């Protein structure tokens, strides 16, 4: 949604472009179009998803 | 998100 | 300066205008062969002894 994605290494992250503050993938801050079929440079992660821990919970 | 988990537990 | 791969480097520009960056990963194809035809054009224009 802002910023891009990084990571140090092999952890992903999303911090804004003018600062370096890393954040956890995550659907609110991330939105969704499309599908990972004709971007290029695209890269296989999860997404944490906050709904999911409050389910059933 | 707290009163939908309480309206429908 | 601070290196920034040039896939999204166009990509904050469309977000600069007003349009979502997802447009322009699904054309990055069609903006470049734009990009380089206009640079075709641009190019004839100055040739054209004009
Ligand atoms: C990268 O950052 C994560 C976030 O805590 C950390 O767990 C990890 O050790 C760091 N290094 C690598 C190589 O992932
Ligand atoms: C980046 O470029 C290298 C060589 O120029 C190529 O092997 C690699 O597939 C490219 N990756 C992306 C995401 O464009
Ligand atoms: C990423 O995931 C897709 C589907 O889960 C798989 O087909 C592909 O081989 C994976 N690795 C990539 C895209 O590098």
């Amino acid at each position: 949604r802002e910023g891009v994605f990084v990571s140090n290494g092999t952890h992903w992250f999303v911090t804004q472009r003018n600062f370096y503050e890393p954040q956890i993938i995550t659907t609110d801050n991330t939105f969704v179009s499309g599908n990972c079929d004709v971007v290029i440079g695209i890269v296989n992660n999860t997404v944490y998803d906050p709904l999911q821990p409050e389910l059933d919970s | 998100l707290q009163p939908e988990l309480d309206s429908f537990k | 300066a601070l290196q920034i791969p040039f896939a999204m480097q166009m990509a904050y520009r469309f977000n600069g205008i007003g349009v979502t960056q997802n447009v322009l990963y699904e054309n990055q194809k069609l903006i470049a062969n734009q990009f380089n035809s206009a640079i075709g054009k641009i190019q004839d224009s100055l040739s054209s002894t004009a």
